[PDB]
RNA sequence: CCCUAGUAAGCGCAAGUCAUCAGCUUGCGUUGAUUACGUCCCUGCCCUUUGUACACACCGCCCGUCGCUACUACCGAU
RNA sequence: GGAGUAUGGUCGCAAGGCUGAAAAAUUGACGGAAGGGCACCACCAGGGGUGGAGC
C-alpha cells in the first residue's frame, strides 16, 4: 500500500501568472515556487518552495532599502516574506479572503500594502507582525498600489483613491476612465506624476503635489492613447533615467519617454517580441550605457532585451530549460533515465536523475511520441496528418510519412516486440507501419481516439468517437468484442500486464473496468469531477501491486486506484491545470505527470451590568475632573489615561457609554435592574441623569429612570443629605431642558396652524356660482365580527 | 413586433419603417429592439439616411416628413460627466463628514438629496455640546443656510421632515430644525410654497397635517412629563422641610 | 408603498437611500429580506485537447 | 417501518390534522381586520 | 428513578367481564401528613428577530458562512 | 326480448435488455447573539422506591 509523493519538478520559467523582479537575476514566480534564475547563463540559482503551501504565487515585490528579503502573495490569500540569503519564510501573513494581486513596500521598507481581487488592501507592519489596519473603498478589485504617509491605489471599477494614512480614511477620488475600467499604474519615481493605463488603449496622465476646506491633489492633466487597443498589464518607470513601458498582454511593448501632454510624452520605441509578453520589468546593470528591459512572456520565456536611449536587439534569452507552449505527450525510456517530451511547437528530451534537458528538436504540433526500443529513435505523430521520426544520439530527423492526409494521429503505440508501430489517426483507417514500411491498414467506423496493444501481444483495442470500444485479435484483425455503455467519447485505456483487466477512460467524467474475457464491467466507478484524459497501469508485478492504475483528469488531479479491490488507494493534487499527460515507469517506481501548468512534474445580569457600567462612568468623570485642574494650573502634559474600553470604543463621553448601556436594555428589564440596583449605586446613578438632562439626549428615558428613582426611594432621599445637592442639579437641568423642548414644540404647533390657515385661505375657491355644492380624509378599518 | 407591414430597411451610419406608423431602430448582433419612433399621422412608407452622420428622414401617406438625429453620443457624454461630478461631490461630502465641517456638509447633502446621512449631520449639529447661545441650531452657520434655504430645497427637507417627526427617537431633531425653519422663514412664504412635485399624498396640505398631528402627539408627550416632572420641587420641598 | 425612488425606508421610518448605502448594510439588509422570506456530438479535437 | 417513515419523510406526506381557521364559514377569504 | 392535596404512605374487603391477569390483575372503601407552589441561576425543551387588528402606550433598521439569479470585465487551451 | 348487477372461462395489449447489486433555489443549506415562555425527564425544600437476605 505504498503510497506516492511529489520529489521533482521542473520544465518551468516565469509562469502566466504577473510581477517579475529583477535584481543580474531574474526572479520571476513558477506555479507554486518562485525562482531565481542568472540571465548570463542558464542555470537558475534557486528556488523557493514550501511544504505548507500548494496555492499558486501571483505577485512579487522586491523591498527596497534591504534586498534579499522579498514579498510573495499567493492565490489563497497569504503573503511569505523569503530570504535570497536562506530559501525559508520568515513571516506569513494570512489576511485576506482571496488572491492577492497587487504588492506594494514603504520607502523605508517597514510597511507592507496588499491589495487583493476580493479588494482589500491591507497594510502591514513588519517589526510587530500584527494587521495594521484595513483600508476599504473600491467598488471592485484593486489593480494598483504605490506608497506616496500617503497611499496611491487605483481599481477596476476606474477609480483612483488617494488614502491617508496617519486617519486610515480616504482623502481624494477621481474616476480615471469613464465607461471603462483603469487597468494600470505607473508612478514617477520623485511623484511628479502618475499613468494610469485604461481598457481603451487610453492612458490618462495625473499630476501629484508635494481638511475642512477643498482638498484639491490629483489634477487629470490629459489624456495619452498608445498604439494597440488591448487591456493594458502594466506601467512600469525606471528608477534612475527618464522612461516608461507601458504594456498589454500582447507581442509589443511600448517604451515611451519623458522630456500638452502628448507633447511631453513621446513613443521612444516600440519592442516585438517573439510571445505574449505577460510582465515587464526594469534592469539597470553596473558598468553599461543602455536600458535592460527584462520581458517575461506567457509563452514560457525571459528575455532580455537592450534598449539604445539617444532600436531593440534581442539580448538575452532563457528558453532552454523549459517548453514553450504546452506539452501534450510524455514517453520515459526503457531504461528510465531519459523522457521525451512532445509540445506545441517543440520535443525536448530531459535527464531524469539531473531534472534537466539535454536534446530538442522542432516539430509542427505534437499530438502524440513514443520511442522505440533501444531508445534511439523517437515518433511523433502530429496534427496535420503526418508521423515524423527523429533520432536521440545524433539529435536529426530521420524520416516523415504522410500517414494521414490531414488527420491528427491521435494514438500511436509501439508493439511489445518492438518492431512494428500503430497509428490511429482522426480519419476513419489506422495505420500499422512495420520497421518504415505500411504492413495492414484497418478501416473503422468513425474516427480514432484512442488505441493501445496487450503487453502479451495477442490483442488490440481502439477506442473510437461513437462512445465505444472494439477489441480486435492482433494476428488477423477480427472483431474479439466491443465495449459499450460510455455516454461520451473515450479519451484513452490502459489494460493490465497479463491482459485479463482492461482500464477505459471516458469524457463522460468516469473510468470502467473490463474483464477482458467476454469484457464484463467489473465495476464503473465515477472518480473524477472532469472529463478524465488518461490512464495507465503498472506494468511490473515483480512488486505486487500490478493491478493498480492511475488516472489523470482535467480537474487537476490523478488518482491511483486498485482494480482488484475496486478501491482509490490515494489521490495526488499539486498540479495547477489540466493535465494532459502522464506516463509510469518501465519499473513503476515513478511516474510523470505533464500539465496545462507546463510544468511537468516526477512522483516516486442587567443590574449588574448596569451598576458596572455607572462605577466605570463615575471613575472616568473623577480622571476627567482631575485632568481638568492640571490643564487650569498649567498647559503642561497631562493624559487623562481612561479606560481601553474606553479607547477601543472610541474615545466616547462617560456618558454616551451609560447611555448606551441603559438604551440597550428592553422596557420590563429596564424596570427590574433598576429596582435591583441599590443606593450605594443611585447617587452615580443620580449624577449621570444630571449630566443627561444637561446635555439633554433622551429626555424621556432620563425622565422615566428618574421618577422611578424617586419613587422607589423616596424616604432614604428625604433621610439623606449630600441628595439634596445633587437633586437641586438635576432639577434645573431638568426644567430647563423640559422647558426649552415645549417651548420649541410649542412655537411648531403654533406655526402650523398659521400656516394651514393660510393655505386653506389660499385654496378656497375662485370662481363663484350657484353651486357651492363642490365645497376630507377617510380611513378603512375593517372589522371581522 | 410590428403592427402592419414594413415597406422599408434602411442601413444605418438598423432601422425599419412601418405601415403601423412607428419607426423602429435596433441592431443585429443583439437582435432585440432599441427604440421606437411615434411622430406621424396615419401611414409611413419611406425612410432616407445622412450617408455621413446618423440622421434619419421619415415619410410616408401623410404629407410631413420628420428628420430626426441620433443623441445617443451626447447623452452618454453627459452620464458620463454626471458621474464624474457625483462622485467627486460625493467623496467631499465624506470629508466634511470626516473634518467636522457640519456647515457644508449639510449643503452638499442638501444637493445630493439622500438623507440618511443627513439626519445624522442634524442630531450632531443639535449636539454639538458647545452650542452658541443666539443661534437657534447651535450653530449660526446652520442658522445662515436655513435662513437662505430655496423653495423647493424648503419643501424637500418638509418631506424629510415628516418622516424624522415619525420616529419619537429623532422627533427632538426634526423638531428642532423644523423649529429654526419657522423661525427663519415668515409664514406667507411656507404657505405660498409652489414646488413642482406636490401631487397626492405629498402636496402641502397633507405634508403639514402629518408634521402637525406627530408635533401634537409630540406635544402631548412632553406636557405630561412635565406634570410629572413636579415631584422633584416636592421631594426638594421636604428635604427643606428638614 | 408611499417611499420615493432612490430611497428606502427602514423599519424604523427613516428614509435611507441606496446609493449612501455601504455594501455592508445593502448585505444586511438583504440578509433580513430573506430572513423573513425564509420565515414566511462534438468533434474529436474538442473532446481530446 | 423504518423505510416507511423515511419514504413518507422525504416525499412527505404526513396524516397530522391540520390546523384550520376558526371563522372559515363566515369570513371564507380570510381578510385581515385593520386598515384596507 | 419517581413524586406537589384527598397527592405520598398504611390498611383491609370484593370481583376475575372474548385482549392481559392467579407467581397476579382491576376495583372499592378507610386513615391521611411534611415540604414547594417561586425562579429561569444549573440541565434542558419550545419560541420570537416575518406575517395574524386599529386606538392609548413602548420599541426602533439583530449578526455570520455560503448557495441561486442578473450583469460586468478577467484567465487560458479548442 | 330490453335494462342493470355479478360469476367463471377464452382472446388481445401490457410482455424485447447502451445492460451486468450496494434534483430544486430571486423561495435553498447551516449557525451565533439577545429576549421571552415552560418542565418533579430542571434549580430549591422535603418525601418515597429500587439497589443488602430469601421467593
Amino acid at each position: 500500500y505504498l503510497k506516492f509523493e511529489p520529489s521533482k519538478s521542473f520544465g518551468v520559467v516565469v509562469s502566466s501568472n504577473s510581477n517579475l523582479v529583477w535584481s543580474g537575476q531574474a526572479i520571476v514566480a513558477a506555479n507554486e515556487e518562485v525562482l531565481v534564475w542568472d540571465i548570463k547563463k542558464g542555470e537558475l540559482l534557486s528556488r523557493w518552495r514550501d511544504e505548507n503551501c500548494k496555492f499558486r504565487v501571483t505577485a512579487i515585490a522586491q523591498s527596497r532599502t534591504d534586498p534579499d528579503v522579498f514579498a510573495v502573495g499567493y492565490e489563497d490569500g497569504s503573503i511569505r516574506l523569503w530570504d535570497s540569503k536562506i530559501a525559508t519564510s520568515v513571516v506569513s501573513f494570512n489576511g485576506h479572503k482571496s488572491a492577492i494581486t497587487v504588492l506594494a513596500f514603504d520607502k523605508t521598507g517597514v510597511r507592507l500594502a496588499s491589495g487583493s481581487k476580493d479588494t482589500d488592501i491591507i497594510v502591514w507592519d513588519l517589526v510587530a507582525e500584527v494587521g495594521q489596519y484595513k483600508l476599504r473603498g473600491h467598488k471592485d478589485q484593486v489593480t494598483g498600489l504605490y506608497f506616496i504617509g500617503f497611499l496611491l491605489t487605483t481599481g477596476k471599477d476606474s477609480l483612483i483613491k488617494l488614502w491617508d494614512l496617519s486617519s486610515r480614511h480616504c482623502i481624494e477620488t477621481h474616476v480615471a476612465q469613464a465607461n471603462g475600467e483603469c487597468w494600470a499604474l505607473g508612478v514617477s519615481p520623485d511623484f511628479t506624476g502618475c499613468i494610469t493605463a485604461g481598457n481603451d488603449g487610453e492612458i490618462t496622465v495625473w499630476a501629484l503635489d508635494a481638511l475642512s476646506q477643498s482638498v484639491n491633489f490629483l489634477q487629470n492633466r490629459g489624456t495619452l492613447h498608445r498604439s494597440s487597443k488591448e487591456r493594458a498589464a502594466e506601467v512600469v518607470f525606471h528608477p534612475l533615467r527618464d522612461y516608461f513601458a507601458v504594456h498589454g498582454v500582447e507581442k509589443s511593448v511600448e517604451i515611451w519617454r519623458i522630456r500638452e501632454v502628448s507633447d511631453v510624452f513621446v513613443q521612444h520605441v516600440i519592442v516585438r517580441t517573439t510571445g505574449k509578453v505577460r510582465s515587464v520589468d526594469w534592469a539597470l546593470n553596473p558598468g553599461v550605457k543602455d536600458l535592460q528591459l527584462l520581458v517575461g512572456g506567457t509563452n514560457n520565456l525571459l528575455e532580455l532585451y537592450n534598449i539604445v536611449g539617444k532600436d531593440y536587439n534581442k539580448a538575452l534569452a532563457v528558453e532552454l530549460p523549459g517548453h514553450r507552449t504546452d506539452i501534450r505527450s510524455v514517453a520515459i525510456s526503457s531504461d528510465d533515465k531519459m523522457l521525451a517530451s512532445a509540445a506545441n511547437g517543440s520535443l525536448k528530451i530531459w535527464n531524469i536523475k539531473t531534472q534537466q534537458c539535454i536534446r530538442t528538436f522542432d516539430c509542427g504540433y505534437a499530438l502524440c511520441c513514443a520511442f522505440l526500443p533501444g531508445d534511439k529513435v523517437v515518433i511523433v505523430g502530429t496534427k496535420e496528418g503526418e508521423l515524423q521520426l527523429y533520432d536521440v544520439a545524433s539529435a536529426s530527423l530521420l524520416e516523415t510519412v504522410n500517414a494521414h492526409d490531414g488527420h491528427a494521429v491521435w494514438a500511436l503505440q509501439v508493439h511489445p516486440d518492438g518492431r512494428s508501430v500503430v497509428s490511429g489517426g482522426a480519419d476513419k483507417t489506422a495505420k500499422f507501419w512495420d520497421f518504415l514500411v505500411q504492413s495492414r491498414i484497418l478501416k473503422v467506423s468513425d474516427d480514432i481516439l484512442s488505441l493501445r496493444f496487450s503487453p502479451d501481444a495477442r490483442l488490440l483495442a481502439v477506442a473510437l468517437l461513437d462512445s465505444t470500444v472494439k477489441v480486435f485479435f492482433n494476428d488477423t484483425l477480427k472483431l474479439y468484442l466491443n465495449l459499450y455503455g460510455h455516454k461520451l467519447p473515450v479519451l484513452s485505456m490502459d489494460i493490465s500486464y497479463d491482459s485479463k483487466l482492461i482500464v477505459t477512460s471516458s469524457a463522460d467524467k468516469n473510468i470502467r473496468i473490463w474483464g477482458l474475457d467476454f469484457g464484463d464491467c467489473h465495476k464503473a466507478l465515477f472518480g473524477h469531477q472532469d472529463s478524465i484524459l488518461q490512464v495507465a497501469f503498472i506494468p511490473h508485478n515483480s512488486d505486487g501491486n500490478g493491478h493498480y492504475f492511475f488516472s489523470a483528469s482535467k480537474d487537476r488531479t490523478i488518482k491511483y486506484w486498485d482494480a482488484d479491490k475496486f478501491e482509490q488507494i490515494q489521490r495526488i493534487d499539486g498540479h495547477h491545470g489540466e493535465i494532459w499527460a502522464l506516463a509510469v515507469s518501465h519499473s513503476g517506481r515513478f511516474l510523470v505527470s505533464a500539465s496545462h501548468d507546463k510544468s511537468i512534474r516526477v512522483w516516486e445580569m442587567a443590574g449588574e451590568r448596569i451598576a458596572e457600567a455607572l462605577e466605570l462612568g463615575m471613575t472616568d468623570l473623577n480622571t476627567i475632573r482631575e485632568w481638568e485642574e492640571a490643564r487650569q494650573i498649567n498647559p503642561n502634559i497631562a493624559p487623562p489615561q481612561r479606560n481601553p474600553i474606553f479607547v477601543a470604543l472610541g474615545n466616547i463621553p462617560a456618558e454616551t457609554y451609560v447611555l448606551n448601556t441603559l438604551q440597550k436594555i428592553k422596557p420590563a428589564s429596564l424596570h427590574d435592574a433598576l429596582l435591583v440596583l441599590p443606593f450605594s449605586t443611585i447617587p452615580s446613578l443620580l449624577t449621570f441623569l444630571n449630566l443627561f438632562a444637561q446635555r439633554e439626549l433622551n429626555v424621556p428615558l432620563t425622565c422615566r429612570i428618574l421618577f422611578f428613582v424617586l419613587k422607589t426611594h423616596h424616604k432614604q432621599i428625604v433621610a439623606s443629605r449630600t441628595m439634596r445637592a445633587t437633586l437641586e442639579k438635576v432639577r434645573a437641568n431638568l426644567r430647563a431642558a423640559l422647558r426649552r423642548q415645549k417651548d420649541e414644540m410649542g412655537f411648531n404647533i403654533a406655526a402650523l396652524k398659521v400656516v394651514s390657515m393660510q393655505l386653506r385661505d389660499k385654496s378656497v375657491r375662485e370662481y363663484v356660482d350657484e353651486t357651492w355644492e363642490e365645497k376630507v380624509r377617510k380611513r378603512a378599518f375593517a372589522s371581522l365580527s | 413586433g410590428h403592427s402592419h407591414n414594413v415597406l422599408k430597411v434602411v442601413w444605418l451610419h438598423f432601422a425599419s419603417a412601418g405601415a403601423d406608423t412607428l419607426v423602429k431602430v435596433w441592431d443585429a448582433n443583439t437582435g432585440e429592439t432599441e427604440c421606437t419612433l411615434d411622430n406621424h399621422e396615419d401611414r409611413l412608407w419611406t425612410l432616407a439616411v445622412h450617408s455621413k452622420t446618423n440622421i434619419l428622414a421619415s415619410a410616408g401617406s401623410d404629407s410631413k416628413v420628420t428628420f430626426w438625429r441620433d443623441t445617443t453620443a451626447e447623452t452618454q457624454a453627459a452620464a458620463a460627466q454626471a458621474a464624474l461630478k457625483l462622485v467627486e461631490q460625493e467623496q467631499t461630502l465624506e470629508n466634511y463628514i470626516h473634518a467636522g465641517a457640519y456647515r457644508d456638509a449639510i449643503v452638499l447633502a442638501l444637493q445630493l438629496n439622500h438623507p440618511g446621512r443627513l439626519l445624522n449631520l442634524f442630531t450632531n449639529v443639535v449636539t454639538t455640546r458647545n452650542p452658541d447661545p443666539d443661534s437657534l441650531t447651535g450653530l449660526k452657520a446652520v442658522d445662515d443656510v436655513l435662513a437662505k434655504l430655496s423653495d423647493e430645497q424648503i419643501f424637500q427637507l418638509l418631506l424629510r421632515l415628516r418622516d424624522w417627526n415619525t420616529n419619537a427617537r429623532t422627533a427632538p431633531v426634526a423638531q428642532r430644525v423644523l423649529w429654526a425653519l419657522f423661525k427663519s422663514h415668515p409664514a406667507n412664504k411656507l404657505s405660498s410654497l409652489s414646488v413642482k412635485g406636490a401631487r397626492g399624498h405629498k402636496s402641502l396640505n397633507e405634508v403639514l397635517d402629518a408634521i402637525k398631528v406627530y408635533t401634537e402627539r409630540h406635544y402631548k408627550r412632553i406636557e405630561e412629563l412635565v406634570d410629572e416632572s413636579y415631584l422633584v420641587e416636592y421631594t426638594l420641598r421636604e428635604m427643606d422641610a428638614l | 408603498d408611499t417611499a420615493e425612488k432612490g430611497e428606502v425606508v427602514t423599519k424604523a421610518g427613516i428614509p435611507i437611500a441606496k446609493q449612501e448605502m455601504s455594501r455592508e448594510e445593502k448585505l444586511r439588509r438583504r440578509r433580513r429580506e430573506k430572513e423573513r422570506i425564509r420565515k414566511a456530438v462534438q468533434s474529436s479535437g474538442a473532446y481530446k485537447l | 417501518i423504518e423505510e416507511l417513515i423515511k419514504r413518507r419523510i422525504l416525499a412527505g406526506e404526513f396524516d397530522e390534522v391540520l390546523r384550520r381557521r376558526p371563522d372559515m364559514f363566515g369570513n371564507p377569504h380570510g381578510v385581515r381586520r385593520g386598515l384596507v
